[PDB]
């Protein structure tokens, strides 16, 4: 019709740049200071190769505590952004987590999906870029690179995952 | 930035 | 369009 919609869920471990990736692609500002989440949700409407899309997103949190609330957005979400930080090896082994709990609880093997490593404005990394292409090929998705302070891969990170839910959708 | 699944290992489209 | 589509 008019407009499509699409339900994105930011998940990942705390403190990798969740929020901050969201409120660069909404607000276009960088968040410096870190407030952690608990669950924030942002209705946007942007052009995507011609589409006129309301992304309906939700900003999850990192922090363990919170994990009890993971059930309920995995069933509803239609895509998932698998947020690490390059220089936090710990969140990068954390992905894994997310992606099982996600196939499980919507009980699909094909949920649209792309791994996100962020802060690639840092001067060094723990993480390394083959390191990271390699776990996203072993699940059949893209990976970007993305810096939420400079804004690089935004627009590409969130715009994949909804091209990849137009085309799961078909 | 966007590393696909049938892309060479480490290596970005940005066209 | 959905009114609550966290909740045509
Ligand atoms: N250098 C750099 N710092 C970043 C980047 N993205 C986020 N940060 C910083 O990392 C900290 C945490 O970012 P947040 O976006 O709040 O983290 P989060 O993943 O939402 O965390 P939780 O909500 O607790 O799960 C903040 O101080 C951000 O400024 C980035 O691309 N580069
Ligand atoms: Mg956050």
């Amino acid at each position: 019709g008019p407009m499509t919609e699409y339900k994105l869920v930011v998940v990942g471990a705390g403190g990798v740049g969740k929020s901050a990736l969201t409120i660069q692609l909404i607000q276009n500002h960088f968040v410096d200071e870190y407030d952690p989440t608990i669950e924030d949700s942002y209705r946007k409407q942007v052009v995507i190769d011609g589409e006129t899309s309301l992304l309906d997103i939700l900003d999850t949190a990192g922090r363990e505590e919170y994990s009890a609330m993971r059930d309920q957005y995995m069933r509803t979400g239609e895509g998932f952004l698998l947020v690490f930080a390059i220089n936090n090896s710990k969140s990068f082994a954390d992905i894994n987590l997310y992606r099982e709990q996600i196939k499980r609880v919507k009980d699909s093997d094909d949920v649209p999906m792309v791994l996100v490593g962020n802060k690639s404005d840092l001067p060094t990394r723990t993480v390394d870029t083959k390191q990271a292409h390699e776990l996203a090929k072993s699940y059949g998705i893209p990976f970007i690179e993305t810096s939420a302070k400079t804004r690089q891969g935004v627009e590409d990170a969130f715009y994949t995952l909804v091209r990849e839910i137009r085309q799961y959708r078909m | 930035f966007i590393y696909w699944p049938w892309a060479d290992l480490g290596v970005p489209d940005c066209g």
